[PDB]
Formats: C-alpha cells, sequence, structure tokens
C-alpha cells in the first residue's frame, strides 16, 4: 500500500535523520564540561548541548519534502515553537529505561534527574519529560516511525504565528498519510494495535511539556546571571 | 523577525 512517493519520503527522512545524529556522540567533547557536586552546575554544559541539538533539529528540517516550499518566516515560527518538543523526541534514542536516564556514550555525557535539577528545572517538568521518554520508549518504533514523527510535529499547521497553514497542513498530512500507511504495512501486530493513535498522543504530551519548559524557561532566563550561562542561538530561539 | 542566526541556518 506504500506508494512510491512515500517510500520516498521515508528515505529522505531517515537519511537527513542518520546526518543530523551522531550514535557516537563524539561532539559532546566541544560542550563545556558538565558540573556535578552547586547551584545549576550543569547548565553550561546541557546550554551548549541544546544548542547543538537546535543546530542538529535544523538540519534535518530543512531536508523535510515540501518544507522548503514554505515562507522562511513560517520556516521560523515552526522551528521556534517545535525545537524543544523535537529535541526531547529525538532524545529518546539515547534514552535507558535500564535507569531513567540519557546515556550518550559515556558517564560523564550520562544524563539523569538530578542532572536536570541543577540545569535549573523542578520536578514539575521532569517528571512527565521521563514519563514521556518511557511511554515513547514503550512504543519501540521503528526508526522509520520514529523520523516520521519529529517531522509531523515540525511541520504542525496549528503553530502560532503560521500564515500559510494551509500549505503547512498540506505537508503534514502528507506526511501523516505516509506514516499511518507504513504502520499498516510493515509494522506487524500486535505492536501496531493503536500505534497511531499513540503517536499523535505524545505530540499532545510534547505540547504540554513544551508549555511547561517554556515557563521555567522564562524563570531561569529572568536573571540576567543564568542569562549569561546560554549561548545566542538558545537565546534567539527561545526567546530573550 | 530578529532572528539573524536561525535565519542564516535556514541557509
Ligand atoms: C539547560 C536548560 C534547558 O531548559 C534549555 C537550554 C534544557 S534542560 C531540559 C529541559 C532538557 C530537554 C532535553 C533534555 C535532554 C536531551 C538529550 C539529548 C542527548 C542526545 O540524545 C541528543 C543528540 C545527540 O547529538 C539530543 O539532541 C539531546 C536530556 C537532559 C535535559 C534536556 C537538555
Amino acid at each position: 500500500k506504500l506508494s512510491e512517493e512515500q517510500q520516498h519520503i521515508i528515505a529522505i527522512l531517515l537519511d537527513a535523520h542518520h546526518k543530523t545524529y551522531d550514535p557516537t556522540y563524539a561532539d559532546f567533547r566541544d560542550f563545556r564540561p558538565p558540573v556535578r557536586m552547586s547551584p545549576l552546575s550543569m547548565l553550561p554544559h546541557l546550554a551548549d548541548l541544546v544548542s547543538y541539538s537546535i543546530q542538529k533539529v535544523i538540519g534535518f528540517a530543512k531536508m523535510i519534502p515540501g518544507f522548503r516550499d514554505l515562507t522562511s518566516d513560517d520556516q521560523i515560527v515552526l522551528l521556534k515553537s517545535s525545537a524543544i518538543e523535537v529535541i526531547m523526541l529525538r532524545s529518546n534514542q539515547s534514552f535507558t529505561m535500564d535507569d531513567m536516564s540519557w546515556d550518550c556514550g559515556s558517564q560523564d555525557y550520562k544524563y539523569d534527574v538530578t542532572d536536570v535539577s541543577k540545569a535549573g528545572h523542578t520536578l514539575e517538568l521532569i517528571e512527565p519529560l521521563i514519563k514521556f521518554q518511557v511511554g515513547l520508549k514503550k512504543l519501540n518504533l521503528h526508526e522509520e516511525e520514529h523520523v516520521l514523527l519529529m517531522a509531523i510535529c515540525i511541520v504542525s499547521p496549528d503553530r502560532p504565528g503560521v500564515q500559510d497553514a494551509k500549505l503547512v497542513e498540506a505537508i503534514q498530512d502528507r506526511l501523516s498519510n505516509t506514516l499511518q500507511t507504513y504502520i499498516r504495512c510493515r509494522h506487524p501486530p500486535p505492536g501496531s494495535h493503536q500505534l497511531y493513535a499513540k503517536m499523535i498522543q505524545k505530540l499532545a504530551d510534547l505540547r504540554s511539556l513544551n508549555e511547561e519548559h517554556s515557563k521555567q524557561y522564562r524563570s531561569l532566563s529572568f536573571q540576567p546571571e543564568n542569562s549569561m550561562k546560554l549561548t545566542p542561538l538558545v537565546l534567539e530561539v527561545f526567546g530573550n | 523577525k530578529n532572528h539573524p542566526m536561525l535565519m542564516n541556518l535556514l541557509k
């Protein structure tokens, strides 16, 4: 049931992802060193991680079939609002349920609840973020469904500030239909049961997580002393 | 608007 165009879209997104996600995590040595002792001792390190991660999400977004056809302004709005959501999604790849931490190669680059706490966040975000990681992980998505979900997340018509929502909605739909059809043909039962409905629900959880993250980000970014520890990109995208 | 760097990364 998978058309030629849809098998093409999946080939594009898989490649786009592989070029923007290094599973060896070699670049992490460039980030400011993580400090585990110390209020906000992990902020400089994770700030750089996110800033790096924003760049990679942009690189992935540009390769989403149809994304280029949008105006630069709509491109900006979609990325600016989806960025944290897509980073939370793509982070699932390093998240292990063996201890509820993001394991990126080494112990120094293994991050858990307390590390995020020392980044300036409360449990009001961290618990549901882990809950999300656990719930997403238990879906055991095919990498094909993983990359489709991130693209569908990026191209959401309902983002505040979008102009040509019609075009955005036509890009996303073509992606939804590619995902739905893929689940039917390539994902065998029972793991395919309600699979699409459960994936869309994750986009709902991400909206809530985004809303909560922004709230806490503004509180942290309010003190110029903390705002200093961030990067110019993170400031530009997450707001000033 | 006001996004120099994000605009540049989008080529
Ligand atoms: C420092 C404050 C700030 O709110 C904003 C700059 C972020 S903290 C918190 C909200 C948060 C979200 C993604 C989480 C995590 C992401 C992990 C990643 C590792 C890896 O899977 C990855 C890329 C590999 O290159 C992802 O892009 C990001 C785990 C730790 C905590 C991280 C950073």
